[PDB]
């Protein structure tokens, strides 16, 4: 059991956020989920 | 343009140089108002 | 004759109303200084509504600016159209109402409301007839939610026939710039519901949607987010500032759009919005405005109007248009998409048409709809309160300025009474 | 108009202040003789007509060997000669001396000067009291200063930039004793109590800043950038301006719980600054990352109760909210149930300045995460074990009882922690239906 | 349209030359950290000489 | 007027669709800027079929382009006629579809489905009367067969009264570019049976064979073959955009050529197909055209038309001409090879003459045929599918995101029901 | 935006990437410091003014080859954090790269993998480069892979690996831990191309006349494969084939995921000037049972899915009549449950050349990729060598010493036999 000074060299290996979550991508989000669902309010065009 | 600077001061006046800077923007325009008057009421020079 | 006293309060409001005094400034011609250097005569005809008049042909903005912190006075004064205002309307305070509804409504805010009303009296009295008031604030802040609701209540007692409008910045679902934000919003809406005539709800996330999805701006600041709110601030009041083929003033958009008295939490939207490259590829005819504005992506509230029924709608159009096309589409929108409108009201449209278009654009319109989807906006602030109130959250502040837990019970319950009546007429 | 008087107590406080006050005179033009070579210096400086920007601070130690360098060093002409009040004998790591014996003669003179620095201010925003948490005067005289300020000032912001003892590094054998005694009496009169230990700084300025062998001089420069970001919305202007009282309703849960943490984000060194682009997304991940936390209490082993973001520099405000939402999708950063919210944003416009001969790099962006974590209960329980391991046989007490302090206060100090332990255990639970 | 394209173009260059000025002022920081390390290496070797 | 919404989908569809807006612009006089500068008038009174109005006299194309990758669209934009389409009808996703048919139909294509639907309906309601929709894609592709069948399952359920023309490149025997291609095909016919009404199947085989053998075009690219598809895309619609003495539109071409509801699979074809050297050595009189349009070489499909019989023929002719000729020497075809024709309808030929010829050419005639000898386009994929599905072949992607196993059996059972349905009247 | 996070592990992996990253630096205009004098995209990131950041996670448990990058000519391109060195090697030991010393670095490198991923938007997946047999190559790769899948989920993992060479090995344990790393790179490995050591020496002997070059001359040949296989995520052109395109078109049943590689115009300066490299000859050189990169006769097995990644002036008809001609010659046996068996991808950019290298310039190139059964004989020449150790208990006390249960070797043996019989029960022809 090597000590922390011998381990990574730090005083303590305070473990990391970025070890235990899935990559959901920061590709730009369309905010609300209601931006895309069914038929929206469509008035008539000119004739 | 000296009136543009005077209206750009803060609403509160609470420090020694802000008193002083308002006063140097006070007398600079006051000596101009006395001067705009003498050159307005006398058409001939 | 009708005149509108613009009380703007709260860091947000003091900024989301300062742009209004730059857009209306340009709409009527008034330039930075305050002189009128415009073009048409109409620009300087109903200037009385928002602008007063000072010797030297200078129209001073009829606007009282209120912020308990004297720091946003320096921000609004040092702006582009910032010297235009008059100094005695800058009724500032000494201490900070740091994000707490109590120190705007009960403590330190209370010792400014007396000094605000005297200024409010001054602008109101020196006037032939008042149309009403208008408060531009943010729900979710200290001086906005705190004093602003109190300032609504005092002027509602004093002048109890005037149109009390308010452009409120409602909290957002996705992100929070404040962590006592569900507290301040829930407490405030209690005062709004019995003391206001039209409450326009504009929240930041919806402005984020419009500025990237439809406008395509990679760097939207808190300045262009206020430009869109100023456009719909201008749009509601344009048939009493400019002529038209069919006018609708502020009280006309109050009688015609509130079915039952409490149904005044509204949701706006600006019609001619194009991106930077799609502006030449896109036409300018009336059908283009009407489909873009009733659309859900151009909506200034987060609450999607397609999970609800339109109780009432207006489209205050602005442009040299034909009234029949601005009649047939309002018939077409009520016949094809005739399941998302209510049936106990046959027609749910005020088709206001102004003549003078905004600057640059040849047509425009401002959506105002009393949808039943507004309950979703208020519902969300209710679980965000009761999740906090249950395990009694930051209250060691809120009780400490001198209020009681009884007020928190009634503020939530009156807001729960509010959301049930939006569902009593939704089904 | 917005003023913050800063009393710095102890050797740790004044040496920290020697790094904070050199930074403040670099942001504002302020030559080290206090003469500008507009109204943004009225939080940390006063003003006379000649041009003397006298700093609003009062330095106190009972030992005249660490403020006499201020009266002889290159920053002497700035400080008012009488604001630096030294003692004659130190408390010498004895809480009883600094609070009851050797601090009682210098408590009126300091409090009289704090009178004369608040008459001069229009509206006092709050206090910024920098001290240590293991020393004698940093614990004792600080404690006497806290309780007696709050009987004449009353309700006023009293923020607390302390130096908490490290988990296994210590420079003193009696640090756990002074630890319990000064957070038993400065817990009822304290509004925020920002803890920063020593070990996490050592690792932070070795991991990110590739500088082995750091000294106390480059540990306090990081502390300067903290307080220059907390007091940034007051001096300088931007969107969503966020003040001291404005913090102290958005970061403090149940009135017992007032102990937030501090993390700076763009702590990247000079060589790695090229080999990075820094947008708001990765700097706001740096704070929530436990490695850039400036306390050796592990934030992953707890739940974030209130979390206050202080952005500073070129941060376009939309990209803020996109970066915030990603953190709420991560399952590793865990938030509590009684905050569906939990973010407080603040956007200052002027970029972070660099101290010449400084170890940090020049960056356009900053974050000062003030997060109120449940994991600081780990920090207290560690030296709570240390207290109950020496007092079991009453080790270092004859120095304490022999300086005018009863031994009942020790047991009172222990049982006050057991409440504070219990509170941080009580709050974190999920309310079960 | 075109009038604010140039305004949008001139805003891109000032951040482009803003970041170029960033890189160059950042370029001054590793060569003061190089000269500090170089002089320390000379200082150690001249300490061996003395 | 009568309006057609285009539905560019797939890697092929974005390309052969782009070639359509390069040919139909050249015929209608539209320029890459978008401003009309043509010489005649008749290319202007029927702009309102493919080209919507914009301010400035500008004619923006009506074309929603869809793809699950950036990919093709960056090339479509950065192209010769690529400064025409709306920036918001260039709708694209980012992540790759990767030829997995179910990925483009039951996953990621199910996020892009509403965004392309939003553009369609926005462009659909803003017309006087739509004549029909027009989606071009690949049966064996990625963002084509996967996403396209989803688009031709969602715009017919909400407009069940409108024409669904689709120019769809079918898989081939020999010219192969992908390995899971007959999986994608046999799974996409099941949606192109109950929805599409005017499916012009088209190969890649003869498109090479028309180029390297007939045109003497030395190196067939991916580009010049699309110029041939755009030719058989135009001529079908040329009686409803350009004048004529006997006009026939898409519904005209539907009713007189599909006998049973499931005969909507068709066979395309040009007529003055030539070379660079033979044009001076030949004459484009209409007696020629019939030989070069009822043959097998000029056919734009791989399937041979002498293995079966044409159930019904249509010839949308183009140019200045008589019609004793193209009515009776067209009737001579009905009499001379009566073996390759049918008898349960007496005449199986519909003529349709335009007035204005193609750009350059003289007396062209887009040849569309409905044959039972399209069957080898529909069994050779089926044998290829059974050869793979026998031992449960490359399916660990196809079953990974949701498609079950009987779905594959239905896609071959509804395939071989249609295989027997064309052979039910073959023997005759 | 498209991107790929390469990570290179072991002495083999580091310098394989070093020639690869040198090759990736010369297609794009990137200088060795990283500053040009929008396609610099997948294998480069761009920060601020001009600095071009690679997307590697260079790693080794021993410091040696990594600090060569620190002191070499590519010193101001790679980061001081992108090059993650260690303390001591695993030393040809699967137990000391996966349980003791490999465990000691795995948390730090997953951070650098993840922090490198958060500037990315649309990653197709990773590019694990290693060698089967060399300790860190066997150990750390297995440790990296197991935690990679359970964290990153379904992302395309490519495993360009060194297979143990059939005749000679520069290791005594190379048929003793390659069995072990096939126990892990079998269930989280989506497609795992190999180049065994010997045949690439034979490739640079017959075709390239160059006799007795050093280590680096075969890594440039590997880098050309890496460029062409990751070419349509990059430089534009015709019909384009990405990482996801591969796995639906190369690998049969979920455990067939061990394809082969074969470059085509592996040609010297003198060859190029007097033999024309048109599409017709080039597409056939891949199917020669002497030009294919793993030293195993491809005639003994059947090809199951062939994907020909072309490059350059590769006009479409020329590949397309050609692919028929490969289906006419009968020595290449194609399995009858896959009749198509052929994918095509056409890029437009010419094959690049290192300034100093053999690899003469040519306008067309092919990166042949197939699932043949004839890689099983290489696994038959490997597994029996492992049996010849384990029967009389070879180097076992220094595998159990750093922690390893004894039955792990039997477990790796039986999954190895399971793999072996798998490719034959799928390689039996369709019988009614
Ligand atoms: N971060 C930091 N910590 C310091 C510094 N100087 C002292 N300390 C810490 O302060 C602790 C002791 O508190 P001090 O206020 O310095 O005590 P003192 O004034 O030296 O002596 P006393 O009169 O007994 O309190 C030590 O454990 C040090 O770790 C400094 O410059 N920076
Ligand atoms: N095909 C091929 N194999 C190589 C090459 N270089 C090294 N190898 C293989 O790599 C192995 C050497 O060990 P590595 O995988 O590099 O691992 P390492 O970094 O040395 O770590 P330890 O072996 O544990 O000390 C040998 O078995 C070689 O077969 C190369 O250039 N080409
Ligand atoms: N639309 C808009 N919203 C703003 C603006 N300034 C602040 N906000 C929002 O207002 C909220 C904070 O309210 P705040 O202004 O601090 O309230 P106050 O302190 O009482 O004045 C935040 O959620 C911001 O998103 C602005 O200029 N425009
Ligand atoms: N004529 C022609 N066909 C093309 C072109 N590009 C691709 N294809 C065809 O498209 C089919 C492969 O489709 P694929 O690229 O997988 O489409 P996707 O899956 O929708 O992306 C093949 O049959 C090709 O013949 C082109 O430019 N011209
Ligand atoms: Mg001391
Ligand atoms: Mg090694």
């Amino acid at each position: 059991g090597k000590t922390d000074m011998e381990r990574i060299g730090l005083f303590s290996e305070m473990e990391y956020i970025t070890v235990g979550d899935k990559y959901v991508s920061q590709f730009n989000r369309p905010f609300n989920e209601s931006a895309s669902k069914n038929r929206q309010i469509l008035p008539g065009g000119s004739k | 343009e000296v009136h543009k600077e005077f209206q750009s001061l803060s609403v509160f006046i609470d420090s020694i140089p802000k008193k002083i800077r308002k006063q140097k923007l006070e007398e600079e325009m006051k000596q101009l108002e006395h001067d705009i008057g003498v050159l307005e009421k006398h058409k001939v020079i | 004759m009708r005149e509108i006293v613009h009380l703007q309060a709260g860091q947000c409001g003091n900024q989301i109303g300062a742009k209004f005094w730059e857009v209306i400034s340009d709409e009527h011609g008034i330039d930075p200084t305050g002189t009128y250097h415009g073009d048409s005569d109409l620009q300087l005809e109903r200037i009385n509504v928002y602008y007063n008049e000072a010797t030297g042909g200078k129209y001073v903005p009829r606007a009282v600016l209120v912020d308990l912190e004297p720091g946003t006075m320096d921000s609004v004064r040092s702006g582009p159209f910032g010297q235009i205002f008059r100094p005695d309307n800058f009724v500032f305070g000494q201490s900070g109402a740091g994000n707490n509804w109590a120190k705007g409504h009960y403590t330190e805010g209370a010792e400014l409301v007396d000094s605000v009303l005297d200024v409010v009296r001054k602008e109101a009295e020196s006037c032939d007839c008042l149309q009403g008031f208008q408060l531009t604030h943010s729900l979710g802040g200290g001086t906005g939610s705190g004093m602003g609701t109190l300032l609504i209540s005092k002027i509602r007692e004093e002048y109890p026939d005037r149109i009390m409008n308010t452009f409120s910045v409602v909290p957002s679902p996705k992100v929070s710039d404040t962590v006592v934000e569900p507290y301040n919003a829930t407490l405030s809406v209690h005062q709004l519901v019995e003391n206001t005539d039209e409450t326009y709800c504009i929240d930041n996330e919806a402005l984020y949607d419009i500025c990237f999805r439809t406008l395509k701006l990679t760097t939207p600041t808190y300045g262009d987010l206020n430009h869109l709110v100023s456009a719909t601030m201008s749009g509601v009041t344009t048939c009493l500032r400019f002529p038209g083929q069919l006018n609708a003033d502020l009280r006309k958009l109050a009688v015609n759009m509130v079915p039952f008295p409490r149904l005044h939490f509204f949701m706006p939207g600006f019609a001619p919005l194009t991106s930077r490259g799609s502006q030449q590829y896109r036409a300018l005819t009336v059908p283009e405005l009407t489909q873009q504005m009733f659309d859900a992506k151009n909506m200034m509230a987060a609450c999607d109007p397609r999970h609800g029924r339109y109780l009432t709608v207006a489209a205050v159009f602005r442009g040299r248009m034909s009234m029949k096309e601005v009649d047939e589409q309002m018939l077409n929108v009520q016949n094809k998409n005739s399941s998302y409108f209510v049936e106990w009201i046959p027609n749910n449209v005020k088709t206001a048409v102004c003549d003078i278009p905004p600057r640059g654009l040849k047509m425009s319109a401002t959506f105002i709809g009393n949808s039943t989807a507004i309950q979703e906006l208020f519902k969300r602030i209710s679980e965000q309160f009761t999740a906090m109130f249950r395990r009694k959250a930051f209250l060691h502040w809120y009780t400490g300025e001198g209020m009681d837990e009884m007020e928190f019970t009634e503020a939530e319950s009156n807001m729960n009474d509010l959301v049930s009546e939006y569902q009593q007429y939704q089904d | 108009m917005r003023e913050c008087i800063s009393v710095h107590v102890g050797q740790a406080g004044v040496q920290i202040g020697n790094a904070c006050w050199e930074l403040y005179c670099l942001e504002h033009g302020i030559q080290p003789d206090g003469q500008m070579p507009d109204d943004s210096f009225n939080t940390f400086f006063s003003e006379t007509g000649a041009g003397k920007h006298v700093p609003r601070a009062v330095f106190v130690d009972l030992e005249p060997t660490v403020i006499d360098e201020v009266r002889t060093g290159t920053y002497r002409q700035l400080f008012h000669p009488e604001q630096l009040i030294t003692g004659k004998e130190d408390a010498a790591n004895n809480y009883a001396r600094g609070h009851y014996t050797i601090g009682k003669e210098l408590i009126d003179l300091v409090l009289d000067r704090i009178r004369k620095l608040a008459d001069q201010c229009t509206g006092l925003q709050g206090f910024l009291i920098f001290h240590s948490f293991g020393g004698g005067t940093g614990s004792g005289f600080t404690s006497l200063l806290m309780e007696r300020l709050s009987v004449d000032y009353g309700k006023k912001s009293k923020l607390e930039f302390s130096i908490y003892p490290a988990p296994q590094v210590s420079t003193a054998v009696v640090e756990p004793y002074n630890s319990i005694l000064t957070t038993h009496t400065t817990l009822e009169h304290s509004d925020c109590a920002f803890m920063v230990d020593n070990e996490a700084i050592y690792d932070i300025c070795r991991r990110n800043l590739d500088i082995e062998r750091p000294t106390y001089t480059n540990l306090n420069r990081l502390i300067g950038q903290i307080v220059s970001s907390i007091t940034a919305s007051l001096r300088f202007d931007g969107a969503l301006n966020v003040d001291l009282t404005e913090f102290q309703t958005n970061l403090v849960p149940y009135p017992r719980i007032h102990f937030p943490l501090a993390t700076y984000a763009p702590v990247i060194s000079a060589e790695k600054a090229y080999h990075e682009q820094l947008s708001v997304a990765e700097i706001t991940n740096a704070c929530f990352e436990p490695a850039n936390q400036m306390v050796k209490c592990d934030p992953r082993h707890g739940k974030y109760m209130a979390c206050c973001l202080l952005y500073r520099g070129d941060v376009v405000p939309k990209d803020v909210n996109a970066a915030i939402a990603t953190i709420k999708t991560k399952r590793t950063i865990q938030f509590v149930d009684w905050c569906p919210t939990g973010f407080k944003v603040g956007i200052n416009y002027q970029p972070p300045t660099v101290v010449p001969g400084g170890d940090l790099a020049k960056v356009q962006r900053a974050v000062c995460m003030l997060s109120n974590t449940t994991a600081i209960a780990e920090a207290w329980a560690r030296l709570d074990h240390k207290f109950d391991l020496m007092y079991a046989k009453r080790a270092f007490v004859h120095w304490y009882v022999g300086e005018g302090m009863e031994e009942g206060e020790f047991s009172e100090a222990r049982e006050d922690m057991a409440a504070l332990e219990k509170d941080y255990e009580e709050v974190g639970m999920d309310s079960v239906e | 349209q075109r009038e604010q394209i140039e305004k949008e173009r001139l805003e891109e260059e000032k951040k482009a030359t803003g970041r170029l000025q960033h890189a160059n002022e950042l370029r001054r920081q590793v060569r003061e950290n190089q000269q500090k390390q170089v002089q320390a290496r000379i200082a150690t070797f001249d300490e061996g000489r003395r």
